RNA sequence: UGUUUUUUUCUGUCUCGUGCC
């Protein structure tokens, strides 16, 4: 009777922030950025492609509950790069990425048919 | 009772091929090589027109009126 | 500090699966690919049945169950339609959402095979996979018996159900020999070898390598029959990309806020 | 009265409503076995009357 | 249906908000006049499934569904028992998707 | 007065006519009766049948047949 | 003005019954009877 | 149904499947449990010991 | 120089059988 619908997993509620950011009091420049309503597709490439940069000391998220939508990623640099535009970059680096390997496919498919 | 429209394990449309396995059986293929010409290769699709049971045809024999 | 420049070559191309391979890439990336090619990928399904009149011999919920698995050609139509819950009327319009009609009752004597071929579609493009092999059997009336309806059609993706799920089923694969020990067989001569593995019949696995990285990435990704295979890749690069860019964007925002 | 959800995620769905308030109203969903709380607002009255009587 | 006394009866009636002392606060519309429900129509816990009304003016001895059952009328007969009365019976049915918790083997 | 002028096989009493007519022949002593009463129930039997025959003609029988084949 | 059709048991011929009255069917005569489907909005999600 | 075909079985809102050789009390399948009991007209030697006889020649 | 409505927790008996941790 109470299970839950099927679009709490992606459709963001009212009130529910799609990202925030946390410093940690631990260690110096560290801060954990909570992300809502995502699963492993949106946090396994980012931490890997914050391990590719050398100047991040710390990278790896967690899903605090399978059940509950939501991934906490830990990011730690040199005290000389903040964590942020460590994770503007590897998004925006990972978009080039992705852009060019659907432009790499794209003629490939279309170089295929008939040729 | 009735054929599935898709394997539950695959996701390929199973539906529409238990006519077409019945009558590849029928005329003198077997189970075996009927499989794999209708174009199932992983053994997941397979249960589909292996274990599937057809309660249908006696649901069918009640018919309510005439 | 930047990313790398990946390769693809297509090894088969037909019109029903697609067998590309990846290489110069990580191991998280391709896996990502794989997940959206499974979940995220915009495709077009029954969603919505009124049913009037259904005097079948099955439950009043197992037509809108079938119905809702009967796979639907999107190739050029789901980019262009919107998703229902961000819709700005009322009621399925048809820019946001496609009719569908069933009208079958069996008059002669002989049983009737009502198939996916009954569904009328308003739309011509926008058909179940019947225009180029039989067609999905819904259910059987026998004379007496009908079966009047109307369904309406929206876009949906994988994570939220599985009708939404085009791929039937992706063969991802990495490192056929196994040189990374990825995996540690404890008896190796006793296993068969992969299809894509290079090395002769006579050694087992390949020796190990201490500084290897996962690459040269196998994909079979394999249609249903509603959307292209290459269709379904371009598809889920394009959302995956979409995704990034959002996250880019709200990460943006919060961090001028602050 | 039957009502129908016509914004908001449940778009599409058909219910009665079971309670109603000033604000809000509990409407029944047809499909799935569960009552939801949405916005008196979001719901729209469809009705179901049967003309002619004769 | 039955008699209970000599002025004590049962009959099949919607029980309306005027003339039924004990009543339910429950919805009684969804059922049509005769008192039985029609097939293929929403139910729900504490939701009235038989219009019966015995007179005292009358009571509300009417039935209703469990609570968290939350299904679905699949068909409704009527018939005379052995002793001559209005004998129904009502099935309601219930699509259980399989969730968690639920005992497999 | 439905009855009398409505014909009695029609639709699903089938077998309760041919039960009926069976009842009635066991019960009649009289040889005209019960022989007249066995052909009544042969013809419902053959016509019922034939319904069957013409109903069953497409899957209901080819399902019997690839079942008896396969065994 | 709805005489609350119902439907025989094996004649599956609609008969018009009314409160107060014996439930049989028009011809032949017999004591099982269903109801018919509902006029409201049956409409259901393809989940 | 006594030896009756499947097609009046069928047409009887009944299926041939049924195991039957059950009794049917106000519309509710009643079956009979075989209960199981010691064999009558036979001699037993039974050897109680909490008792005051060595042994016991039941019948 | 004027403007029509206030009622609310009901409730059921004794017996037997089956299944589960
Ligand atoms: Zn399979
Ligand atoms: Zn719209
Ligand atoms: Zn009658």
């Amino acid at each position: 009777m109470n299970a839950p619908p099927a679009f709490e997993s992606f459709l963001l509620f009212e009130g529910e922030k799609k990202i925030t950011i946390n410093k940690d009091t631990k260690v110096p420049n560290a801060c954990l950025f909570t992300i809502n309503k995502e699963d492993h597709t949106l946090g396994n490439i980012i931490k890997s492609q914050l391990l590719k940069d050398p100047q991040v000391l710390f990278a790896g998220y967690k899903v605090p509950h399978p059940l509950e939508h939501k991934i906490i990623i830990r990011v730690q640099t040199t005290p000389d790069y903040s964590p942020q535009e460590a994770f503007t970059n590897a998004i925006t680096d990972l978009i080039s990425e992705l852009s060019l390997l659907e432009e790499r496919f794209r003629v490939a498919i279309k170089d295929k048919q008939e040729g | 009772m009735i054929i599935p429209v898709r394997c539950f394990t695959c996701g390929k449309i199973v539906g529409n091929k238990w006519e077409a396995y019945l009558g590849l059986l029928q005329a003198e293929y077997t189970e075996g090589d009927a499989l794999d010409a209708l174009g199932l290769k992983r053994y997941c699709c397979r249960r589909m027109l292996l274990a599937h049971v057809d309660l249908i045809e006696k649901l069918l024999n009640y018919a309510p009126l005439e | 500090p930047y990313a790398n420049q990946p390769t693809v070559r297509i090894t088969e191309l037909t019109d029903e699966n697609v067998k590309f391979i990846i290489e110069n890439t990580d191991l998280a990336v391709a896996n990502s690919i794989r997940r959206v090619f499974i979940a995220e990928v915009p495709i077009i399904a029954i969603d919505w049945v009124q049913i009037d009149a259904n005097s079948s011999v099955l439950h009043d919920e197992f037509i809108a169950h079938r119905l809702g698995l009967i796979p639907l050609t999107s190739d050029d139509i789901v980019d262009k339609l919107q998703y229902s819950r961000d819709c700005t009327c009322e009621e399925f319009c048809p820019e946001c959402s496609v009719e569908f009609t069933l009208d079958v009752r069996c008059n002669e004597d002989q049983t009737r095979h009502v198939t996916s071929r009954d569904l009328i579609s308003n739309s011509p493009r926008v058909i179940p996979v019947t225009s180029r092999q039989d067609d999905i059997l819904i259910v059987k009336l026998r004379k007496g018996q009908e079966l009047r309806l109307r369904a309406y059609a929206k876009k949906g993706f994988g994570k939220e159900h599985a009708k939404w799920n085009p791929t039937a089923g992706v063969a991802f694969e990495y490192d056929p020999d196994n040189a990374l020990r990825h995996t540690v067989y404890p008896k190796p001569e006793e296993w068969p070898k992969s299809e894509y593995s290079e090395l002769d019949e006579d050694e087992s696995q390949a020796p190990y390598d201490p500084n290897g990285k996962p690459e040269r990435f196998y994909y079979n990704v394999e249609s249903c029959g509603s959307l292209r295979p290459e269709t379904i890749v371009l598809s889920a690069l394009s959302g995956l990309k979409k995704k990034l860019s959002d996250l880019q964007t709200q990460l943006s925002h919060e961090i001028q806020s602050d | 009265q039957t009502v129908r959800i016509s914004q908001g995620p449940y778009k599409g769905y058909i219910g009665v409503v079971k309670d109603a308030t000033e604000s809000t109203a509990r409407v029944e969903l047809h499909s799935t076995c569960q009552t939801i709380s949405v916005d008196r607002q979001r719901l729209t009255t469809v009705g179901s009357r049967r003309p002619g009587g004769m | 249906e039955s008699k209970k006394g000599f002025d004590q009866e049962e009959v099949f009636e919607k029980p309306t908000r005027e003339t039924c002392q004990g009543m339910r606060h429950a919805i009684y519309d969804k059922l049509d006049d005769d008192g039985l429900i029609a097939p293929g129509v929403r139910v729900s816990g504490d939701d009235v499934i038989i219009g019966k009304t015995v007179t005292l003016t009358k009571r509300d001895c009417s039935t209703f569904l469990r609570t968290s059952e939350t299904g679905i009328v699949d068909q409704v007969m009527v018939t005379l028992n052995q002793e001559g009365y209005k004998f129904c019976k009502i099935r309601v049915r219930s699509v259980r998707i399989p969730q968690i918790g639920d005992k497999f083997a | 007065e439905k009855e009398r002028f409505r014909k009695a096989p029609p639709n699903y009493a089938m077998k309760k006519t041919q039960l009926l007519k069976e009842k009635a022949m066991a019960e009649d002593l009289g040889d005209q009766d019960k022989a007249k009463q066995i052909q009544d129930q042969l013809n419902e039997l053959e016509e019922r049948a034939e319904a069957l025959d013409r109903q069953r003609t497409k899957n209901i029988s080819a399902i019997s047949y690839i079942n008896q084949r396969n065994r | 003005q709805q005489p609350m059709i119902y439907i025989c048991g094996e004649c599956h011929t609609e008969n018009e019954i009314k409160s107060r009255d014996p439930i049989r069917c028009r011809e032949c005569g017999y004591r099982i009877m269903y109801k018919k489907r509902t006029k409201r909005l049956v409409v259901f999600d393809a989940r | 149904l006594n030896g009756l075909t499947d097609r009046d079985l069928c047409e009887l809102n009944e299926c041939p499947l049924d195991p039957g050789g059950y009794f049917i009390i106000n519309g509710s399948e009643k079956v009979l449990i075989a209960q199981e009991k010691m064999a009558t007209n036979t001699v037993y030697v039974f050897a109680k010991k909490d008792s005051k006889y060595a042994y016991t020649g039941e019948c």
